Order: C-alpha cells, then sequence, then structure tokens
C-alpha cells in the first residue's frame, strides 16, 4: 500500500545522480533543485518527469508545480497510494 | 479418420518387396517442402507491401460536421442554445456574410463530401522508413503528419546525417526500400551536399546535416502551422502595396522582412486574424 | 608461385631479387586460382609429362589437427614419408639416371600444407627434413634446400 | 563405395586420344548426331482367378464372400453406387457410376502400355512385388479430358475401379488412367461415401481449373485461329490444338499461374548438355496436357541464352497435370557455371577451332511441383511414403500421385533416374564431391589457364555447382553448410558458394563471402553478379577513407 | 510539462529525446530572443498544440 520512505529515497537519489545535469557528489538527501543543486525551473520539470518515469503513478499539473525539492518528492510518493 | 484403407495393411504387403525398414523419413521428406500461409481478403497492403491494421478518417479532423458529431442532442441543450443565439452577434472574421455561409456549409458537411480523398498515405510506410533510417544510424528522425494542413504531402520525415556520403547512403537505402513501387531513382551526382530529398508517394523524406537542419527548421514550422480551416478564407485579402497612408480599404499590408523565420511561423495566422 | 605469394613486382621483392625479373633464363610464373588457373592440375600435368619426383619442404611441420571437411561430410551424411635431406640426396642421386625433381617449398603458417600437398598431388610426395636443423629460419632453410 | 563417387574418381573412358606422352581416353565427349531410321520401330497365360471367373467361381474366389454369392460389403457398395443411397447437373462436378455385369467384368493383371519403358525390378515395384496378381475391373466412376484437348474440357476417358478378389479387408482401388500402375492406385475403403468423396475431390479440382482458366484458353484458341488465318495455314481442330500448344511458347511470364497453388516442392532432374531433349520428354508425357501454360525453348547458341558465369538466368516452362490439375514448373538454369571466360579469345578460338571433339555440358534442370492442400487426392500420406521407401525418392506426404507418377515416368523415359533426387540426394552428392576433392584428381586434356581455360569440368567446379543446386533445392541448413564449407573452398567453390547464398537469399553471407574473397577476376565477377550501388560496398570489408569520410554498407546488405 | 508529457504519451516514431531537445531550445532561446507579444503568441500556440496533439507530430 504505502511504500517506505527509505526505498522511495533510494530510487529518487539514483535518478538525480544519474541525471544529465546534477553532479554525483553535489547531491545530498536534504537539497533543493534550484538553490542547492543549481538547476533551472525547466530542468525541475525534467527531473520531476524523470521520477514519474520510474514511478508509474501520474502526478497532476497542480501537484507537480509544488515539488521543488527532493524532500517534497519523497513525501509526495509516500502519501500517494499509486506508488508501485 | 481417413477414407483410405489401413496404411499398415498396405505396408504389410509392400514389405515383402521392399525388404527395408523406413523410420523418421517424413521429416527428411518434408524439410524441402514450402508452405505459403494464406492472406485475408480484407487485409490490404501499403505502398511498401506491408499489411495495414489501423484505419483512418476520410474527412479532416478540424471539420465541424453534424454527421461527424456523434453526441446525442437534447431538448434542454437546444433550448439553451436558442436562448443564447436569440442575441445576434457577428463573427470575428472580416466578411460576416461569408463567415456565416462557410460555417453553415461546414455544419452541413458538403465541404467534406467535396474534399473526400481516399488517396491518403499510411503510417506503416512511415514506420518502415523510420526503421530503415535507424538501421542506417540517422539521428533525430522526426515525422510530421501534414495531411490536414495546406501542403502537397501527407507525411514529412526529417533526418540528420553527418556527411554527403552518409546522406547519399540514406537516400539510396530509402530508394531501395521503395524499390517495389518506385518509378525512378535518385540523382547520381549530389547537387547539394547538405540536403537530400526523396519522394515516396505522398511521403517526403529530407536528409540534412545539423547546420542546414537548424537553419531550415521545417519541422518546427510544420508543427506550429495550424490545420486548415475553411473560415480562414473569410479574412481580408493581403497584398504588398504602399498607399498614401499605408492602409488598404479592402486589403491588408504586412511586411515579413522585419520578422524572423520563427516569428513568421508563429504569427502567420495571428496577423491575418487580428488585422 | 602459388597459394597467395607476395606480388612478384612488389618493391621489396624487386629490391631482394636485384634484376631476377628481367632475366630470360629462368621463367617465373604465378598460378592464381582466382584467375582461372588450376595450380594442382598444372603441377600434375608437369609431373606426368616430365616424369618427375615430387619433394616438399615445409619450414614448420604440420600439427595434429583434424580437417573440418570430415565433420562436414559426416553432417551431410547423417601417410607422408619423411626423409632427411642428406640421406634423400644420397639414396636418390647416387644412381646413374635419376628422375627430375619438383620441389615445393613453403612456410606452414597453418601447419597443414604438407597434408594438402599430399592430398592434391599424385605420385605421393616426399617430405624433406633436416635432422639437426629441424627448427630453423625460413631463409637459411630454403637456401640449403 | 558410391556410384556417383565411383563415376567421379574412375570415369567411363569412352573415346581415346593418343599423344606423344600419354593417351587421354577419359573424356566426356558430346553424343553423335541423332538419326531417325524408318526401319527402327517405335514400340520396341490366363491365371487361376481369371479361369474361375470365366467358369463362374469369382464369388467363390472372393475370400470374405459366400461360395455362391458376392460379398455382403461388395453387394452393398454396388447397390449404394448404383442407387446413390448413402453419401440438368454439372458434368464436371457430377460423379457417374457405370457398374458392369459379371460377363462384362475385366479380370486380369495390370498390363503396362507398349510404350512404357521400365526395367524388370521397376515393373515389379510398380506391381507391388507381384506382377501376376490379378484385379477385377467392375466399374468406372469419373472421366478426365484427353491429353491433346484443351485442359478446360469435359472428361472422355473414365477412371477405373478395381477390387482385389483375395484380400482380408474391403479395398477398392481407384485408377485414374492406364498409365498409373497398381502401386499408385488409390486404396479406398469399401464405403460408397468414401469413394464418393475421393472422386468429388478430383471433380471439384477440375471444376476450379475450368472456372479459372477456360476464358484464357478460349482467348488463346481465338488467337490461334486468327494466326492460322494470317499465316495461311489449314484451319482444323487438330491444327488449332497444335497451334495452341505452340503459342504456349509465346505465352508471357508475368501472367503465368506459377503460384496458383499453396504448396510447392523442388527436385533436381540432372545436368544435360542438351536439356531440350529432356524438355521434349516432358512435353510428350501422357499424364500432362499437350497445351502447357508456358514454354521456353532452350537454345544455348542464341545470343540471349549463352551460359556464362553471370549467365542469362533461367528458362521456365509450366505444365499442367491432367488428373490432379497440379503444376510442374520446369527451370533450366543457365547461370550455374563457375568457370571464368578466356583472357584472350583469339588463342582459345585458334585452339578449339578445328577440334572434332567437344566436352559435355553440365546444365541443371529443376522441377517445382505446385499443388493445393488436399486430404484425399494424394492417396493419404501412406501411399507416398510407400512410393518413397520403394523408389528412394523424397516426396511430400500430400503431393498428388498424378504429378509423382508423371515425374517418375518422365525421368525413367529420359534415363536419368539416378540423377532425379531431392535434398537428401543432393547432400549425398555434395559429400561425394567433398571426398573426391580430398582425393587426388586425374589429369584432364590440358591444364586450365586464365588465358586458355579447359572446358572440361573439374571436381572443384562440380562442388561449387552442387552447392548451388543444394541452395536451389531449398535446404534449411544451406547457410550453415556454406559457412562450414567456405574456409576449405577453392576459388570456383567460393564462387559457387556466393551464387548459392544469393539464391538462398542471405545478402549478409554473400557480402561476407565477397569481402573475404581475395582480389581477382573471381571477385570481380561475383561483384558483377548482383545489382549493387557501388562495388566498394561489396569489396571493401572495412570502410575505405574517402574525403575524410567512411561509408557503411552493412544496412544495405543485411537481411 | 504538458508538452513533454503529451509527447511521451503520444510520440511513436519521433525521437522523444529530439522532441524534448527541440521544446527546450524553443522555450529557452526563442522567447528570450523575440518580444513579449510574440512570447504570448508562442504560449497560445503551445496550448493549441497540447490540445490538438502536438499539431500532427506523429
Ligand atoms: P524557470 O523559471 O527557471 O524558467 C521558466 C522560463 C519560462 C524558461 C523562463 O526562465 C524563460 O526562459 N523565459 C523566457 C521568456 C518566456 O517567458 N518564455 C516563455 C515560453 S513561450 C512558450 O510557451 C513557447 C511554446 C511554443 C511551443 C513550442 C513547440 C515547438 C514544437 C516544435
Amino acid at each position: 500500500y504505502l511504500l517506505n520512505k527509505d526505498d522511495v529515497l533510494t530510487r529518487v537519489l539514483e535518478v538525480v545522480k544519474n541525471f544529465e545535469k546534477v553532479d554525483a557528489s553535489k547531491v545530498t538527501p536534504q537539497s533543493h533543485f534550484v538553490n542547492d543543486l543549481g538547476l533551472n525551473s525547466l530542468d525541475v520539470v525534467e527531473v520531476v518527469f524523470a521520477i514519474e518515469q520510474e514511478f508509474i503513478l501520474d502526478i497532476p499539473d497542480h501537484d507537480a508545480e509544488k515539488i521543488q525539492s527532493i524532500t517534497d518528492a519523497v513525501e509526495y510518493i509516500s502519501q500517494n497510494p499509486m506508488a508501485k | 479418420e481417413s477414407d483410405f484403407v489401413d496404411l499398415q495393411l498396405d505396408d504389410l504387403t509392400n514389405a515383402l518387396g521392399s525388404a527395408s525398414a523406413r523410420r523418421e523419413v517424413g521429416d527428411s521428406s518434408e524439410l524441402g517442402v514450402v508452405r505459403e500461409n494464406d492472406i485475408p481478403e480484407g487485409q490490404v497492403f501499403s505502398r511498401l507491401n506491408i499489411p495495414i491494421s489501423s484505419h483512418q478518417e476520410e474527412q479532416r479532423t478540424n471539420s465541424r460536421s453534424a454527421l461527424r458529431v456523434s453526441a446525442s442532442d437534447t431538448l434542454e441543450e437546444t433550448i439553451q442554445q436558442p436562448t443564447s443565439t436569440g442575441s445576434k452577434q457577428p463573427l470575428p472574421y472580416d466578411d460576416e456574410r461569408f463567415a456565416d455561409m462557410l460555417l453553415e456549409m461546414e455544419v452541413e458537411g458538403s465541404l467534406d463530401e467535396t474534399w473526400q480523398d481516399g488517396r491518403k498515405a499510411y503510417i506503416e510506410d512511415v514506420k518502415e522508413i523510420l526503421e530503415v533510417l535507424r538501421s542506417l544510424k540517422v539521428r533525430d528522425i522526426c515525422a510530421i503528419d501534414v495531411s490536414n494542413k495546406t501542403s502537397n504531402f501527407d507525411y514529412m520525415l526529417f533526418g540528420t546525417c553527418e556527411g554527403p556520403r552518409h546522406i547519399h547512403l540514406a537516400a539510396w537505402a530509402v530508394q531501395e526500400a521503395d524499390a517495389l513501387k518506385r518509378v525512378c531513382k535518385i540523382r547520381r551526382k549530389q547537387v547539394d551536399h547538405t540536403w537530400e530529398v526523396v519522394p515516396v508517394g505522398r511521403i517526403i523524406v529530407n536528409l540534412m546535416q545539423e547546420s542546414l537542419r537548424e537553419e531550415l527548421s521545417l519541422e518546427r514550422k510544420w508543427a506550429v502551422t495550424k490545420c486548415m480551416d475553411p473560415l480562414s478564407v473569410a479574412n481580408a485579402p493581403v497584398s504588398e502595396g504602399r498607399s498614401v497612408k499605408a492602409h488598404g480599404l479592402w486589403t491588408l499590408t504586412l511586411n515579413l522582412q522585419d520578422l524572423e523565420d520563427f516569428e513568421v511561423d508563429y504569427c502567420k495566422d495571428v496577423l491575418l486574424t487580428q488585422v | 608461385a602459388t597459394n597467395h605469394c607476395a606480388d612478384l613486382y612488389d618493391h621489396r621483392v624487386i629490391r631482394a631479387a636485384r634484376g631476377a625479373h628481367f632475366q630470360k633464363a629462368v621463367p617465373i610464373y604465378t598460378l592464381k586460382e582466382e584467375d582461372g588457373d588450376n595450380v594442382y592440375g598444372m603441377l600434375n600435368h608437369i609431373l606426368q609429362r616430365n616424369d618427375l619426383s615430387p619433394v616438399c619442404f615445409a619450414a614448420r611441420d604440420d600439427n595434429d589437427a583434424t580437417d573440418e571437411l570430415d565433420d562436414l561430410v559426416r553432417q551431410l551424411r547423417s601417410a607422408v614419408k619423411r626423409e632427411t635431406l642428406s640421406d634423400y640426396c644420397r639414396n636418390n642421386f647416387t644412381k646413374s639416371d635419376a628422375k627430375g625433381q619438383l620441389l615445393m617449398v613453403g612456410p606452414n603458417h597453418k601447419r597443414n600444407s604438407v597434408r594438402r600437398w599430399s592430398k592434391q598431388l599424385s605420385i605421393p610426395v616426399t617430405q624433406l627434413l633436416l635432422d639437426e636443423v629441424s627448427q630453423t629460419d625460413a631463409l637459411i632453410a630454403f637456401s640449403v634446400v | 563405395c558410391s556410384p556417383f563417387l565411383s563415376s567421379l574418381l574412375s570415369p567411363v573412358e569412352t573415346v581415346p586420344l593418343h599423344d606423344v606422352t600419354r593417351t587421354y581416353s577419359t573424356m566426356d565427349v558430346v553424343d553423335p548426331p541423332a538419326r531417325y531410321n524408318p526401319m527402327v520401330p517405335n514400340v520396341e497365360e490366363e491365371g487361376p482367378v481369371a479361369c474361375a471367373h470365366k467358369n463362374g467361381k469369382l464369388w467363390g474366389v472372393f475370400e470374405g464372400s459366400e461360395d455362391n454369392k458376392p460379398p455382403a460389403w461388395f453387394y452393398r457398395l454396388c447397390k449404394d453406387l448404383f442407387y446413390r443411397t448413402n453419401s440438368g447437373v454439372d458434368p464436371y462436378v457430377w460423379i457417374p457410376f457405370n457398374l458392369l455385369d459379371e460377363a462384362d467384368y475385366h479380370v486380369g493383371p495390370y498390363r503396362f502400355p507398349s510404350t512404357a519403358t521400365y526395367t524388370h525390378e521397376q515393373r515389379t515395384l510398380l506391381c507391388l512385388g507381384d506382377t501376376r496378381r490379378e484385379y477385377v475391373h467392375f466399374c468406372d466412376s469419373y472421366a478426365f479430358p484427353g491429353r491433346a484437348q484443351i485442359p478446360t474440357s469435359v472428361g472422355t476417358c473414365p477412371s477405373k475401379l478395381y477390387v482385389n478378389p483375395k484380400q482380408q479387408q474391403p479395398v477398392v482401388y481407384i485408377q485414374l488412367s492406364n498409365d498409373i500402375p497398381p502401386a499408385m492406385w488409390l486404396p479406398v475403403k469399401g464405403t460408397a461415401a468414401s469413394v464418393r468423396r475421393v472422386l468429388a475431390e478430383f471433380a471439384s479440382m477440375a471444376a476450379l481449373h475450368r472456372d479459372w482458366h477456360h476464358d484464357e484458353f478460349m482467348e488463346r484458341h481465338a488467337t490461334a485461329v486468327r494466326m492460322l488465318e494470317l499465316q495461311r495455314l489449314p484451319a482444323g481442330e487438330g491444327d488449332i490444338l497444335r497451334y495452341m500448344a505452340y503459342d504456349a511458347r509465346n505465352a508471357q511470364f508475368a501472367f503465368a499461374p506459377i503460384r496458383e497453388f499453396p504448396n510447392q516442392q523442388e527436385f533436381f532432374l540432372g545436368e544435360h548438355d542438351d536439356p531440350e531433349k529432356l524438355m521434349e520428354h516432358v512435353d510428350l508425357c501422357p499424364l500432362l496436357f499437350a497445351i502447357p501454360h508456358m514454354r521456353t525453348v532452350v537454345d544455348l547458341h542464341a545470343e540471349h541464352m549463352i551460359p556464362t558465369i553471370a549467365g542469362p538466368g533461367v528458362a521456365t516452362s509450366l505444365y499442367r497435370c491432367i488428373y490432379s490439375k497440379a503444376l510442374l514448373f520446369v527451370q533450366v538454369h543457365l547461370s550455374s557455371e563457375v568457370k571464368l571466360p578466356p583472357q584472350d579469345p583469339e588463342a582459345f578460338k585458334f585452339m578449339w577451332k578445328d577440334s572434332q571433339v567437344l566436352p559435355k555440358m553440365r546444365i541443371p534442370v529443376f522441377v517445382r511441383v505446385v499443388w493445393p492442400t488436399n486430404e484425399r487426392m494424394s492417396g493419404g500420406g501412406g501411399l507416398l511414403r510407400r512410393f518413397n521407401r520403394l523408389f528412394g525418392t523424397e516426396f511430400a506426404s500430400d503431393i498428388p500421385v498424378d504429378a509423382a507418377m508423371a515425374l517418375l515416368y518422365v525421368m525413367q523415359w529420359s534415363g536419368h533416374i539416378k540423377d532425379f533426387l531431392g535434398v537428401r540426394g543432393m547432400r549425398q552428392r555434395l559429400a561425394d564431391l567433398l571426398l573426391a576433392s580430398q582425393q587426388p584428381e586425374p589429369t584432364k586434356l590440358y591444364p586450365g589457364t586464365r588465358e586458355i581455360p579447359n572446358p572440361e569440368y573439374t571436381v572443384a567446379e562440380r562442388l561449387g555447382m552442387h552447392v548451388q543446386y543444394l541452395a536451389q533445392l531449398h535446404d534449411p541448413d544451406i547457410s550453415l553448410t556454406i559457412q562450414r564449407l567456405l574456409p576449405v573452398a577453392s576459388a570456383p567453390v567460393r564462387m559457387g558458394c556466393a551464387k548459392a547464398a544469393l539464391i538462398a537469399g542471405d545478402r549478409e553471407l554473400f557480402r561476407h563471402i565477397v569481402s573475404s574473397e581475395p582480389p581477382g577476376r573471381m571477385q570481380t565477377y561475383m561483384t558483377k553478379l548482383v545489382r549493387k550501388r557501388k562495388t566498394r560496398d561489396l569489396v571493401d570489408a572495412e570502410p575505405r577513407l574517402l574525403e575524410d569520410q567512411y561509408e557503411f554498407a552493412a544496412p544495405l546488405w543485411t537481411k | 510539462r504538458r508538452l513533454l508529457k503529451a509527447g511521451h504519451q503520444q510520440l511513436l516514431v519521433t525521437d522523444k529525446s529530439y522532441y524534448a531537445r527541440k521544446v527546450r531550445h524553443e522555450f529557452e532561446v526563442t522567447a528570450r530572443q523575440t518580444s513579449a507579444r510574440v512570447r504570448g503568441i508562442m504560449y497560445e500556440r503551445g496550448q493549441w498544440l497540447v490540445e490538438n496533439k502536438l499539431g500532427g507530430i506523429v
């Protein structure tokens, strides 16, 4: 039903580490996409859509514009019942 | 069950003359036989001899026809629409009479009865050309359907090749994939080392390099271009003419020299609808 | 020259020969199977015409390897005399009238050339060896032979 | 320990040629000219069961019968066939039954036609080990049109029905024509419904053939009449039939019903210096219509049919079977040669200008049997399996007995029963050629040279040609055999392997062979064999640097 | 986001990577080069593409 936050964090960390713009050592479990990682908002859309690629769940437009940090991405998938 | 007598009963009389043991011979007698699987009559093949399983619409998608509309009407909806139309208001197009007449013709559907064309291309040929170009390792394959839009071709494929050798190789491979129904071959001598055009029926194939592809930007053009609307001819005519005040009484004056290619692609219909 | 020898008109061949191509005494031929010449047919014709004896010198001895043709035949269905050079010359040159010699020299890169010669040559070919010079250099070996 | 291997190693040694060093007496010399002699002709005791039938004890000889009356099953079968009990009409679909009387029966053994040329052992096998065994012809069921008539016509000669007087189970043998021996008589159960279905299969096939080709045959008839009128020839029935059988030559290839039926199989009929003789044998076959769908006269001396290494192609003919309406597609391949032309033609012409002896020619002929899916027309799988185990042939389990016996009779009348074989026989011949190439080869008339080659065939050329034949016969493992044979192949053998891969349709394997072939005339001709874009696409294994670029032909020659 | 998701939902033969690159290039350079009115025109046209299936990009 509800996946544990530890396994949800391992997946989202692997995505942002293997991303084309985010560096490996520059990422930290408590980081922001724009400030701590230095990404643009158009790149925030790509890393969010990348998370939606591995998590089969579909995020609406309003709930997607709220995820601006890795902490928000983990908490959303945790409360989402469609976390495969 | 078989209408013939026992095969063993015949072999019993045959073995007195054969004096041999035959075993596992059916496989060696069958390994040379060829069986042709039948084809259904309803299944038709495309221009590249490929079976077709996806249907299409003979009309245009942008149309507004009562025959195309499948939603069942309602008395309350009709009464609300009548109460709304009780207030007369002209259309945003220039010619009010022509716009009303064209909308009536569209909702009547005679425009589709006049523009019905069953010579459409197939997506199977586009997919086959895509697979051929992928085998040739052609980067950034982009296919666009412009059948609804004002053009001469149904599908436009765009591919990026690195070098005249690769361009000519991809062109020859597309030609050999179209070898079944083609009537001519491509030019032997390349008159343009950065651009190649291969016609395959109503499908066109452009093979370009990175620089020329980014310069032309035909894919963005044909994507941004909206589909054909019969109400577009209700706008004012345009003609480049300098008047005493740069204003036409029945025509329009728009200069596209000060606008870039992308600006033109994005504002072509916008300017016609505005002025 | 047979079996994909270096081109007779190669620059290194010319430099090593030093005019051996412009002479008229010793004729040099190239039997290329890819042009239409049956090398072993020509060689057997020469043997049966001039009544020669075939000897062969391989720079390397053949290795005990099976032939793929035997397995291919089974799938579709379902002895060379070694004689040292010195004693060979003794036994074949002391008599009054000796037959001419057809000498086939080659380096065995695949170590089957002796077997293939014996297969494709009539009048079973003799194998010339060197007792104390068994494993030697191709140049000095061919010079001595 | 093989006949073909013996023919390869030790030849026949027919004509001797004396020289100053040896005597070349083993040469495949062309046969002397044929001469027609009017003096030479063309054609070249009652058994116990028959005596008992004459005396009136036929029903007593009948095993399952009463000593006085016919058998119960036989009487019921006759009643059913006579009254149509158990199961303005179309004569093609209708199945008549003409039951004969006891005084009208035909009791006796099968008598081969006066023109049937079979050996004693072959006649024994066609009579199923007992030539003296006698049958009782009692009825005729369905008729088939005459051979010389239009293929879409009504039947005139009825098929016969026999019953073995002494057997344990009720069996009715159906014979389509006098040219079919008891080894191919369809054995059906004593059921009238079974007989009716067996005959209705042929009836439906004849009706389909008519509905499909009668309009075409009548258009050809009108064309023949018009052409007789134009050429001022006599206009009669036989004349029109002859002219239709002739215009079968002028019939086009695109409009030929080659793939009319689903199933097809390939057979190799041997190599012929003059395949026109075999073609005439096929034309004069009693089990085939005299008016074929398509005919091609193979004339090797025509400028368009001269056999070359990259030869003109295939001469194609198409014949129709009378009783099963199957198709025989005869293909004379004029492109199987793996011998390069002479470098200087003047010297070769000076050498072979006054020679009074020419070598034989090895030109392959194949036949494609094309037949529809049938359940009771091929006589079941057991009949064809018996035929295969008896004659060492490789026939399918559903190929019509009509076409099977047609091919058998043609091959036996031509005298190439050993050359008639299939995939297994071709594999055996390939193994024999491999053994012959391993063995030392005999000296020919003179050694081959790029300037003046030897027209006689060598073992390597025979091996290449037979690799081509094995590819043509649709071998399932032809690509694997070519891959295993290529490393130990000579230049003609590699040319044959390239042609064989091209015939099988493996463009990748063909490009691999062409790229592995060392540069030379062989590589040039194997490049000229195909329709290509550029010769470097096939020749260059690795991409050759051209204007700081590299081309790739793997996508062009893959699959 | 709507454009990217619609492309990855219905983009069969066209390279999704190339499509994303083209959309990024547009959003990042074309609007920043052109004027604000043309930026709004491009915004409306992108909405039209989202509602009309990328404008025939098959
Ligand atoms: P984030 O805040 O880091 O960045 C947001 C963006 C919009 C990227 C700004 O930083 C920015 O770059 N602004 C430039 C000016 C502007 O507002 N541009 C808006 C984009 S216009 C638009 O929507 C273009 C859509 C056109 C459709 C393209 C389809 C092409 C198919 C080939």
